This record gives structure tokens, sequence and C-alpha cells, in this order.
């Protein structure tokens, strides 16, 4: 190959061996390595592995401090020239202008790629994972000291880019659609009257479209820094993961709201009309590929207060019972039928964090932090590559937005949902169940008739849009 | 080959994911992949009869509080896991048992109280108190340690035996 | 999902990054910053069969990113982009195609010529001229603009059709 600089003056020139790095059995996939090797493969010169830059920078805070990583990036960027050969010295010794046959190759195959990928890591680090520099104001200063050090007309355009990004990130996305958004669909409730909004007054579609926009927005705000450390379960959940916990707590609100609407409707004829309205909404969630909503209506019909309502489910038309059995099969058998649906759709999506949270958490517990081979402790990069495949599977769904019109009046009604009221989690769950024992008492007690509650008609406009 | 559906139930700080893993990772801890089907499904021989365990462990989804009813409905037997360290997790077992009871709608549900992280010191819960609680419920009690894999097999096997007994 | 490793090649300042972000995130970037290596991942359905595009974004600055031969080794189909208001980048397509064939060591590599920057009133390159170049290579020709999101969804989808025909 080529004569890399001496391993004494340059740490990263040390040759690969089973005591440094382990490759998984055309780009090699590294199973483990010492830190020095990981930054060597992060900015390797032979091949381009732009996943590695994203996999390393997401998960490296377990094994390398942010301050220590940047010290390795400086040491990688400053590559010393290899010692000249004897003939090259003879020109150098006598003052003759040396041909530099090997140095000319070295600067084009080793320095130029490696110095260029180091700035790629530096700009990728600043642009995406900027929270490292905000927390540590000393790190940003060392970052800007390094950028000023970069010299040459080559790579003088890039240090303009990193600097532009830093000044943009320090002080802190218009979307273009090929198609016009479909027009808002209205029902008994008329636009602008927030006081008359409810489950039956609003059109089934527009409940489902505004919930999809509301839930998509909460899904697109979840950054990988709130998942990679298994941090949402730690005692700093509200500081580390405010975006993720706002989406979980929204999904819980709708599920209890769907429970509350079903069991609080005393009259059987009304209640059947409500349960059918919710299933019509669950049907639009499947059209919009809003799988979070599908599993927050399915989770309401499988809840203990609502599952037992066997009288109100017999009166549902068999068409809408076919939807609920189809929608409930997504969650059966460890989400096997839902995982196959998530990978065979044209995504605008709202996937379900239920299964990305239980995979990130079990991947971090199961696999060992370090691999010990030949008596040396290598960082288990296979553990942190599996984790970054999940946080990299979240992001391939966050990119594409929805082509739906945001209705400010409805979207405010769903952000301000308080099904619990002032009650606590256990009291409400009991309050819903006991109210379910009141409206359909357990056998053999009779089913008592109850007064009608809603004044407006209960005919459902249907999942079909008006166009 | 009967397939028993087991569900691990507990709080988020009692380390139940470690319990499921230690059941599955019996040989080596070099590798673990929760996505593939072999991670939550294990074929085991119990009392001379072969059977299959399909364990629904939902660690990390503890904040999805409304979806607990849907998860516990799938399984036939349940583990109620409480950390010996956390005295708070001990009074939380009652609610998990009550919820399991009203989901399956039956007064007697195949269940096994499990005490996790038993090996570490600062045992805020005594063995006698947990044994008394299990006697009150009528369910077995098992002490398991997530680190040393001590008693995990006992816990899952005793749950399987309770599932079999409730069937007959 | 079958995975397609698209590679976006082209001269500098033609819109490879704006055209790729426009497909991925549906938002147009106006600030111009040179890109060494970007990799974007998209899942789409193309002709009914769901595929996962792995769109590697290359660098366009000659002599300022000399790793070009490294990207072309790993790609399946290429997307030669030139800016129609920029004549110089149009002739450069021939060098890119020559550099692609040598690396892939074949003369039938799946390619698409894409003429970016349509919304700009100045036209230093005519559509008739570009199609004539596209006709000789046999690769199709797509007329795209990143700001108005015209043809950007058809440009990448066409290249997947070209790879699909080539693969069998
Ligand atoms: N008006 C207009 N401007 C465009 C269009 N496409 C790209 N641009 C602009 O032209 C410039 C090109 O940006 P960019 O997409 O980054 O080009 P690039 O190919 O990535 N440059 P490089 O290859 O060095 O990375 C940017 O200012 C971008 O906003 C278009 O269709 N219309
Ligand atoms: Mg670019």
């Amino acid at each position: 190959q080529m004569r890399l600089p001496s391993a004494d003056v340059y740490r990263f020139a040390e040759p690969d061996s089973e005591e440094n790095i382990i490759f998984e059995e055309g780009i090699p996939i590294i199973k483990a390595g010492t830190v020095i090797k990981l930054i060597e493969r992060l900015t390797y010169h032979m091949y381009a592995d732009p996943n590695f830059v994203r996999t390393f920078l997401t998960t490296y805070r377990s094994f390398c401090k942010p301050q220590e990583l940047l010290s390795l990036i400086i040491e990688r960027f400053e590559i010393p020239e290899p010692e000249p050969t004897e003939a090259d010295r003879i020109a150098i010794e006598n003052g003759d202008q040396p041909l530099s046959a090997e140095l000319k190759r070295f600067r084009k195959e080793y320095i130029q790629p490696v110095q260029l990928r180091v700035l790629n890591v530096c700009r990728h680090w600043v642009e995406h994972h900027f929270y490292d520099f905000e927390r540590d104001a000393y790190l940003l200063q060392r970052m800007e000291e390094f950028i000023g050090t970069v010299r040459g007309k080559a790579m003088k355009k890039w240090v303009e880019s990193i600097t532009k990004i830093i000044q943009r990130k320090k002080i802190a996305h218009n979307i273009t659609f090929q198609s016009s958004p479909p027009t808002v669909e209205w029902h008994i409730s008329r636009p602008g009257h927030i006081e008359t909004f409810d489950l039956l007054t609003l059109h089934p579609i527009e409940i489902a479209r505004q919930l999809t926009l509301l839930e998509s927005d909460l899904y697109r705000a979840v950054q990988p820094s709130e998942l990679v450390g298994s941090v949402w379960t730690k005692e700093d959940k509200e500081i580390n993961s405010p975006n993720l916990l706002k989406m979980i707590r929204h999904t819980t609100n709708l599920t209890l709201w769907f429970e509350k609407c079903i069991v609080e409707t005393e009259n059987l004829e009304e209640r059947v009309a409500v349960v059918s309205r919710i299933i019509e909404i669950l049907q639009v969630f499947q059209e919009l590929n809003n799988f979070n909503g599908v599993l927050e209506v399915v989770s309401a019909m499988n809840s203990s207060p609502v599952y037992r309502l066997d009288h109100t489910f017999e009166q549902i038309p068999s068409r809408q019972k076919k939807i609920l059995e189809e929608a409930h099969e997504l969650s059966e058998d460890h989400y096997k039928k839902y995982l196959a649906k998530l990978r065979s759709i044209n995504p605008p999506c709202v996937p379900f964090f239920g299964i990305y949270l239980t995979n990130i958490l079990k991947t971090e517990e199961g696999n060992p932090e370090v691999l010990k081979r030949h008596g040396k402790e290598l960082i288990n990069f296979s553990k942190r590559r599996k984790v970054a495949e999940i946080t990299g599977e979240i992001q391939q769904y966050q990119n594409q937005p929805y082509c739906l019109r945001v209705e400010s009046d409805i979207k405010r009604f769903f952000e301000n949902l308080n099904p619990m009221g002032n009650s606590m989690e256990k009291e409400f769950t009991d309050y819903l169940f006991n109210k379910s024992l009141e409206i359909e008492p357990r056998n053999p007690k009779p089913l008592p008739r109850f007064p009608k509650k809603y004044s407006y008609p209960l005919k459902s406009p249907g999942v079909r849009p008006s166009n | 080959m009967t397939e028993y559906k087991l569900v691990v139930v507990g709080a988020g700080d009692v380390g139940k994911s470690a319990l499921t893993i230690q059941l599955i990772q019996n040989h080596f801890v070099d590798e673990y992949d929760p996505t593939i089907e072999d991670s939550y499904r294990k074929q085991v021989v119990i009392d001379g009869e072969t059977c299959l365990l399909d364990i629904l462990d939902t660690a990390g989804q503890e904040e999805y509080s409304a979806m607990r009813d849907q998860y516990m409905r799938t399984g036939e037997g349940f583990l109620c896991v409480f950390a010996i360290n956390n005295t708070k997790s001990f009074e939380d077992i009652h609610h998990y048992r009550e919820q399991i009871k009203r989901v399956k709608d039956s007064e007697d549900v195949p269940m096994v109280l499990v005490g996790n992280k038993c090996d570490l010191p600062s045992r805020t819960v005594d063995t006698k108190q947990a044994q008394d609680l299990a006697r009150s419920y009528g369910i077995p009690f098992i002490e398991t340690s997530a680190k040393t894999r001590q008693g995990v097999d006992d816990a899952f096997y005793t749950l399987v035996r309770e599932i079999r007994k409730h069937k007959e």
C-alpha cells in the first residue's frame, strides 16, 4: 500500500489487529474497537461510510466524553508527513528540489481524504447534535479554535460552512407540497365555535386529520438525544426527554378520552352511536397511516372499562366490527402484523414509539458495554450500532410531513384535553371501570335503561370525504 | 407443544427487562437482539414435558399507562415484579394484581409474585413480608437476582406450573 | 424492503443537496453549503413495490473532494445533475459518466440525467440539446426544479425504475 507515518508521532497509524478492532463478517462493519480505532474508522480514507458518522455521533457519549472526542478529532486532523526516503533526503540534504513521488501520493490519498472527513464529522456534529456545545460552553470555544486553525484555499469554503452553522445554531423549514391539502370537513359543529366541539359534533374525518397532524408534530419533535441513553426511564426523564414524554402523555390522553366518551354515555342507543363514531375515526387513522392513533383507539376498546361492554358491541354493524378486528390484529403476536404494515406503506406516518422504546431499552440492557478479546477492553460498537439503527429508523419517518390543513380551532381543543380532570391515574381508572359497572352491570343483574344525553342527531357522516 | 403466554408486570425501576433477558440469555451475553423472534420465545422442558414460552416484556413503555390493559389481556400467566430495594414498588404490587384480576375478569389468575434484585444489599423488603403477601394472595413467591441469574428459571417455571394447574 | 443505493453525482452548485433534501424532507434549502458526504434514507412505494432508497449525496467541487471514486463503488444507480442556467456543468456530465463506467467497469450502469434549476428564467442550456445528449447515452432525461418541487419526485423514482430493469 503506502507508508503511513510512524505510530509514535501519530496515534492512529497503528496497524489493525485483533487486539484493536474486530470486524463483523463491501464496506467492513466493525464490531468493536478501542476509541483510537473508532475515530480512525470514523474518518477512514479508503471508503465512505456516511452511516458511521451518524451512528458514532449519536451514541458516543457512553464511551467517550464530548471534550475527549474533540481532542481526538484535532489529533486526527493534524496529520504529519511521513519521514522521507533516502533518495528524497539526498535532494533535501543537498538542497535539490525533491521530486516527492511518494509524498505526492500521500497528500492525495491520506491527508486530503482524512482531513476532509474530519471536517465532515465536525460539521455533522455541530449541525445535528448541537446540544453538546450548548451544555458545555468550553467545548464550543475549542471547536472555534480548531476551525480557525484550518488553513489553505482548499477547505476554506468548508470552514465558512461550519462557522455559518454555529452562528445559526447559537441564536435559535418552510414545506412545499405537490398537492393542495384537502379541504376541512365540517359537521354539526360549525367553524369558529369552540364551545360546541365534542366527539360527535365534529366530523369523523376532521377529528382524525387534526389528531394526525397533532400527533405527527409531536412525533417529529423527538430527537435521538432523548432515547439513546435509555434516559427517558431514568430519574431525569423530564429534563432529558421533554419531547418524548409529551408524545407519550398525549397518546395516553386520547386513549382515556376515548374511554371516557364511551363509558360516560349512559344510554345504550347513544353509546353504540359513540363507539361507532370512534371506529370510524380508527378507520381514517388507517387511511392516513397514523399507526399511533390506531393503537390509541385499539387500546381504548381493549381497556378493561370498555372491553366488558358486551351489550354495546353487539349492536355495532358487522362492517365496523370487521375494522376493529383488523385493527386489533396489528398488535397481536408482538406487533408482527403491524411491523409488516409499517414497512410496506408510502410514508407520511406516525409510527408507534411503544416498540422503539422497548427495543432501545432491551438492546442496551442485553448487550455488554465492552468486549474483552485477547485481554484488552474493546468498546462494543455492535451494541451502539443496533441502537442507532432504531434511532435511525425513527428518523426515516420523521422526514416526510403531512399534506393536511391545520385547523387552529380544533388543534387547540385537542391540546387542551383533560380526561382525568383533577383526578389521579388510579382514581380515574377506577372511576371509569365503576361507571362501566353502572351502565352494564355484571350478569345476572338487569341492564337498566338510561336517559338520552346528546340533543343533536347521531347519524355519522361517514369516513368518505365530501368532494 | 403447548405455547404459554407469560406477561411480566411491574414498575419501571424494578429491572424486569433484565429478568426476561436472563431467562433467554442462558448461555452467553455476547449478543442480544430484541427484534428477532428468538429473543422473547424460548423452548423449555418443565416437569418432563416440553413447552414453549412467549414472554411479553414491555420495558420502557411504563409511561404508556393506558395501554397496560391491552398488554395484560394477551397473556395467560403473569409475573408481578417488585424490587427489594424499592419499598415503594412493594405497595405497587397490589394495584398490578387488581388490574390483572379485572382484565382477565377471573378471581384466580395464574400469577407469581417475584422479588427482583435480591442479591444486592439494603434489602428494604424482608423475605418474610413478601412471603406473607404471597400467602395472602394465594400465589407463589420467588426471589430472583437479575445479575447472577439466580432463581429466574424457578420464577418462569413456577408460573408455568400455575398456568397448568389453573387449566385443570 | 428491497434496498436501492442511489448515488447523486454532478458538478458543483447544481442542486444535488437541494434536490435530495427536497425529496427527503419536502423543504427547500436556499443557503448554499458544500457537502462532502451526506447519506439520506427514504422509504417509498414505486410501481406498487415498496423500496428503501439510500440516497448518498456526493460532492461537486472538482479538486476539492477527490474521493469521487469511493462513492461510485458502492452505488447502484446514479443521478447526473446539471444546472440548466449553468452551461459549464452540462458538459461536465460526460466526464462523470466516464468516471462512473470505469469504477463500475460496465457500460450499462443505471443512470438518469437531471436538469435542475428550471424556475430560473435564464436558460443557457436548451431542453432539446440535453435530450439529445440523453438519447445517445440511452439513459432517460428528467426536468426538475427544487424550489417548486417539480419532477424531483419523478427524477428519483425514474432512477429506481432504471435499476429495477437493469437488475433483471
Ligand atoms: N432558484 C433555484 N435555486 C436552486 C434550485 N436548486 C438549487 N438551488 C440553489 O442553488 C444552490 C445549490 O445548492 P446545493 O443544492 O447545495 O448545491 P450542491 O450540488 O449541493 N453544491 P455541492 O455539490 O458543492 O454540495 C443553493 O443556493 C440552492 O438554494 C432550483 O431549482 N432553483
Ligand atoms: Mg451538496
